RNA sequence: GCCUAACGAGCCUGGUGAUAGCUGGUUGUCCGAGAAAGAAUUUUAGUUCAACCUUAAAAAUACCCCAAAAACCCUAAAUUCCA
RNA sequence: UCGGAGUACAAAAAACCCUCCGAGUGAUUUUAAUCUAGACAAACCAGUCAAAAUAACCAUAACAUCACUUAUUGAUCCAAAAUUUUGAUCAACGGAACAAGUUACCCUAGGGAUAACAGCGCAAUCCUGUUCUAGAGUUCCUAUCGACAAUAGGGUUUACGACCU
RNA sequence: UUUUUUUUUUUUUUUUUUUUUUUUUUUUUUUUUUUUUUUUUUUUUUUUUUUUUUUUUUUUUUUUUUUUCCA
């Protein structure tokens, strides 16, 4: 046989937080090699392209217009290309905050 | 090449007539490895008709594809997934036509 | 398995085929206006709106007040052509354009403004400070009239009141004066409500300065219902919103039930309902002018807390959830040696029998 | 491991677990990254920072552990300023 | 590879016919199913083992009373080629709690509330 | 995902057709 | 292309070496680091040469 | 080759109850529950973990799981998450 | 030894002495810190992220970047370092600090878990018949043959399997 | 740290008859430079022990190229 060192263990990319699922801040909501999901409103990136929760709350799942940055040359030059009536979708996942950011409570009534 | 049943592999014109082509097809069909015939435009309409009122005017009411597609008896055990769109219908690479 | 589309699909009107004919906008700036025009729309499928608060979308307000100025559109139109024919007609304003040396007469601007577009303006801002979600709770209205509050903290010195501006006790510990446009045929009531600040009802609202049945503009000479108050917000809890609401009546309105005291320096009896209040005086009161403010905690505070409402000065603070950790495990595995002190009680030595 | 000795007859430990572990009261064991020490600038600094971190072991390593060490090192120890007396008790534990 | 069957929802579409056949209102649906386990469970799935197990149907030949609501219908479509499912008869009502020690099942599919008076 | 109704939805390699990642070859072939 | 692993020192006066890949054919290292004993960015000078 | 009937190195005793991942055997009754393999290894004739399983003890959610959700050129049987 | 694609079509994993790409590093400056929630993955060892808070620069970013960016790398112990680091195709790549051939003069414990002879499965190979006619046969497919092709049968040779010893 | 080539007129190549082109100086050519034609000087980095000559081998430093440790 001429193949060889194509064995190599699977790396387990996919997504670990299914919508409706309450997670906290700083769980993994997905792994991914290329941008297949991504984050919305309280998801960071992290730069292996993985998808954090910074809030803690409910995660969503929504199909929304993508606008790419400006400087990524590829994005724009693909944006320009585009024809007049399309406009770009990607499926983006999103953390609904619960907990409220905090409440006033009496300390001294002096 | 691969091909499937019900795929034509020669197909012929002209201004004559379907016996002699057929008379002369035939012989082809024969060496043919797979089960072949001398069929035209009205022959093919005339089988598929011909199926297609059998399988309409079938009298027991139990069908294969009406079992397959309801898991009867549990019988999804024993067949295929790709049985559920052949319908009892192609075994294999063999296809049997008188089958419904 | 394929499942039909429930609705039509987004990029399926245009044809796939035969591009180079199709235009194209090479324009970010007009993929970006196209993207977020259609982002507005009522798409059938999950969207960022339904899950982050679209305030349930669309809403059938309740108007109450007055009816919009009947305007002649074609004369009105007629005009506004012939002013800006007559401005484009000078060769020194276009010289000054070409120059960059330009100037706006802001102070007409913002009169203009007020006149014409200035109540949508005042209406949305209420709306994105949310003054009818706690005054009336299903209506919102259009401020036609305007309404200029002013307070004095000196001779010379003016501190306005804008829809929701910043000011403090200080300056606000004088009575204000009102300024507006009315004939001497008319019924005005004002009405002073601060939002926040309601110890214990949440739902329910202070009252600071109720004048009742003006004649015309002359507020002063109108009968007080409840005596100025100065606002006293809580240290903690600070930024709380005082509103002016101007209600116009037809008839000489009496009541006894919502009469206060000339001291009223009780919060049992300063305790409002916007809601209710509207309710008994809808016959003849119709809202027309608004004006809110904000308003935080100062030194002031504590002198109205003491002398003047015989009350002890509470402070709050803004305390935050507690953060979260899992469950301790019995064997932690590969985790850091400041694992043990995320479960501490308090940071004491505890020695139990020795 | 000698589970019966020669001289005497008791229970010998081996001393490779006492020069690089660290046992806790609680009967948790306390050990250090492998490989904090090889190669540092061909890792990055969060890689660096996990080798420097200690960590704990799981069930089957302590109970390995107990049974390779005698029960002189499960012994209460109050050492003058020890570090790790915080560390010594468990607290909380709702098990 | 063999997983769980989807059955289509055109299956569970009763014919105009099927009422007159099987003896069913057209109008009102039956309230309770009486289901007997007909076949093994060996040579089955482990899914449907426990469908089985969780129906409380264990031991072969003895009928038990369920709902006809869709929650446990789902699972009685889905061991439906095992059982054995009839409606519930009440030529006499709902016993009373001075009937329940007087009570019989008949093979019929009927609850009869008087059984051996005397 | 493929089963649900919304599957497609970014689909857009049909809207543009320039994937030519070659030097400077032309067609030159418009009969 | 041969790499150079190289020991720079802060000139800081503090102790404090790191480690840095270098070209061979290239000149002595001087770049500015941040070090953590005077918290600052400091001048780092090739000091000595570790691994080929 | 021969060295007392077996010599690629004699025989006896002692070490010696040599050591064997290898073969063979392992002695009364009844009852309960009850396992076919993922990773390393001079390792695939074995060991050490993980997943299952057994005797006890704590608790509370456990399997079936409707919607809704999981990618981008086409893609079946169906999968994961939850009322 | 490590990574990518299909096998493995849609959460994850998933093997073969299965079919193909590679990797055991280069170039540049933005020389890329401390501490700590909460998570992925995993038998273990390892590998991965990372909110807030601190030191230096805009007083608005710092994940070093690019070469399909995913792989470009190594656990104790030990040596040399001197305060803080470095490390030999352990390449059999979870690795003994350093050890080659032959035994038909061989021995011992086992294995039909594993070969040679036999038996058995299949029929690649082999042997049979029939179907098809282009062509040979002076004209004429079938007196005697009959290429390119089809179907069925037998288990004599070799090969394959490793089921009984 | 170890292995190896080594140190040439002012600059580079050889070789032991220490030579050949650049550079310097003194002349000529030109109105003056440049180009070109003659003459001259110009060295084995240093120590030590030698051969028939030294390109025999050793002391102090100078750049140097490769290696600089599986664990
Ligand atoms: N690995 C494994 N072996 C089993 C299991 N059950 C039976 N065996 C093996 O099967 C043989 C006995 O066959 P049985 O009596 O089960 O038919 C024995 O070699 C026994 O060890 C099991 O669940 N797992
Ligand atoms: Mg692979
Ligand atoms: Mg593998
Ligand atoms: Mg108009
Ligand atoms: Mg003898
Ligand atoms: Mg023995
Ligand atoms: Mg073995
Ligand atoms: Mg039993
Ligand atoms: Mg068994
Ligand atoms: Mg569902
Ligand atoms: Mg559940
Ligand atoms: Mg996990
Ligand atoms: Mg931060
Ligand atoms: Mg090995
Ligand atoms: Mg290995
Ligand atoms: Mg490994
Ligand atoms: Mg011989
Ligand atoms: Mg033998
Ligand atoms: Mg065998
Ligand atoms: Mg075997
Ligand atoms: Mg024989
Ligand atoms: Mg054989
Ligand atoms: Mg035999
Ligand atoms: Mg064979
Ligand atoms: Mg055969
Ligand atoms: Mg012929
Ligand atoms: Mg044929
Ligand atoms: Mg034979
Ligand atoms: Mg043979």
């Amino acid at each position: 046989s001429k193949n060889l060192g194509g064995k190599s263990p699977g790396k387990r990319f996919g997504i670990k937080k299914m919508e409706g699922h309450y997670v906290h801040a700083g769980n993994i909501l997905a792994t991914q090699r290329h941008f297949r999901w991504h984050p919305g409103a309280h998801v960071g990136l992290g730069k292996n392209k993985c998808l954090y929760a910074l809030e803690e709350g409910v995660v969503r799942y929504t199909k929304e217009v993508y606008v790419p940055n400006p400087s990524n040359s590829e994005a724009v030059d693909l944006v320009t290309r585009l024809p007049q009536g399309a406009v770009l979708y990607k499926t983006f996942v999103h953390v609904v905050p619960a907990k409220p950011e905090g409440t006033f409570k009496l300390v001294a009534m002096l | 090449t691969p091909v499937k049943a019900g795929r034509l592999i020669v197909e012929m014109g002209g201004r004559c007539e379907f016996k002699e082509v057929q008379g002369f097809l035939d012989l082809v069909a024969h060496k043919l490895p797979f089960p072949a015939k001398a069929v035209s435009r009205e022959t093919l309409e005339k089988m598929r008709k011909d199926q297609e009122e059998r399988e309409r005017n079938n009298q027991n009411p139990w069908t294969f594809e009406r079992i397959a597609t309801a898991n009867m008896l549990g019988i999804r055990k024993v067949l295929s997934p790709y049985d559920l769109t052949h319908k009892g219908r192609y075994w294999g690479k063999f296809y049997t036509p008188e089958r419904v | 398995r394929r499942a039909a589309p429930l609705g039509p699909m987004p990029n399926e009107d245009i044809d796939v085929s035969d591009l180079e004919r199709l235009k194209k906008y090479r324009s970010f700036d007009r993929y970006r206006r196209r993207a977020e025009q259609e982002a507005r729309k009522p798409h059938w499928w999950r969207t960022y709106r339904e899950h982050f608060g679209e305030e349930s979308g669309p809403k059938d307000r309740v108007d109450i007040g007055l009816p919009p100025p009947k305007v002649s559109r074609t004369q009105q139109l007629l005009e506004r052509k012939q002013a800006l024919r007559e401005l484009r007609a000078n060769v020194e304003e276009e010289r000054a354009a070409r120059l960059q040396t330009a100037r706006i007469p802001l102070e007409a601007v913002r009169a203009e403004w007020e006149r014409t577009c200035g109540p949508y303006h005042k209406q949305r801002l209420a709306e994105y400070c949310g003054l009818y979600r706690d005054l009336f709770h299903g209506a919102t209205f259009v401020p036609r009239v305007p309404l200029h509050v002013a307070y004095a903290v000196g001779e010379d010195d003016l501190m306005p009141v804008y829809h929701g501006n910043e000011v403090t006790p200080t300056e606000a510990a004088q009575a204000p004066e009102v300024t507006y446009e009315a004939d001497e045929g008319s019924l005005w009531t004002l009405l002073l409500t601060n939002l926040d600040g309601h110890l214990l009802e949440p739902d329910a609202e202070y009252v600071h300065w109720l004048v009742t049945n003006i004649p015309g503009n002359r507020v002063t000479e109108g009968q007080e219902t409840c005596p100025y108050l100065p606002p006293f917000p809580a240290r903690g809890s600070g930024f709380h919103r005082f509103a002016f609401l101007l209600f116009k009546q037809d008839k000489r309105i009496d009541f006894s039930g919502d009469t206060r005291p000339s001291p009223c320096y009780q919060l049992a009896q300063r305790t409002f309902h916007t809601f209710d209040f509207y309710k008994k005086h809808q016959d003849a009161m119709t809202p027309a002018g608004l004006a809110f403010f904000q308003c935080r905690w100062d030194d002031s505070v504590t002198r109205v807390f003491h002398q003047l409402l015989d009350m002890r000065e509470p402070v709050f603070e803004f305390v935050r959830p507690p953060p979260y950790h899992p469950k301790q495990k019995r064997f932690p595995h590969r985790q850091p040696l400041r694992y043990l002190d995320r479960y501490r009680d308090s940071h004491e030595p505890t020695y139990g029998i020795y | 491991v000698t589970y019966f000795s020669s001289r005497k007859g008791k229970r010998k430990t081996v001393k490779a677990v006492i020069y690089r572990f660290l046992r806790l009261h609680s009967g948790l064991w306390l050990r250090r990254k492998a490989g904090y020490k090889k190669k540092l600038w061909k890792k990055t600094a969060a890689r660096k920072r996990r080798l420097r971190e200690f960590v704990f072991c799981n069930k089957t390593q302590s109970k390995l552990l107990d049974k390779m060490t005698t029960s002189f090192w499960k012994r209460r120890n109050w050492y003058a300023d020890d570090p790790y007396q915080k560390y010594q008790d468990r607290t909380n534990l709702k098990v | 590879k063999f997983t769980r069957s989807r059955i289509p929802d055109k299956v569970f579409q009763p014919s105009p016919e099927d009422h007159e056949k099987y003896g069913g209102d057209p109008q009102y649906p039956h309230k309770l199913h009486i289901v007997t386990r007909i076949k093994s469970t060996k040579r089955r799935p482990y899914w449907e083992k426990d469908i089985i197990k969780m129906l409380g149907l264990e031991k072969a030949h003895t009928p038990q009373v369920h709902k006809n609501i869709p929650s446990v219908n789902a699972k009685l479509k889905v061991v439906k080629h095992l059982i054995r499912i009839k409606p519930l008869k009440l030529p006499q009502g709902l016993p009373t709690e001075e009937d329940m020690a007087n009570t019989c099942l008949k093979s019929n599919g009927e609850l009869v509330v008087r059984w051996l008076l005397n | 995902y493929r089963s649900k109704p919304t599957h497609g939805i970014g689909r857009y390699k049909h809207l543009v057709k320039a994937q030519e990642p070659k030097k400077k070859k032309g067609k030159v072939e418009v009969r | 292309s041969k790499t150079i692993l190289v020991k720079m020192m802060s000139q800081a006066g503090t102790g404090f070496s790191f480690n840095t890949k270098r070209s061979r054919l290239r000149e002595k290292l001087t770049l500015l680091h941040y070090d953590p004993v005077v918290k600052k960015k400091v001048l780092f000078v090739e000091q000595k040469k570790i691994r080929s």
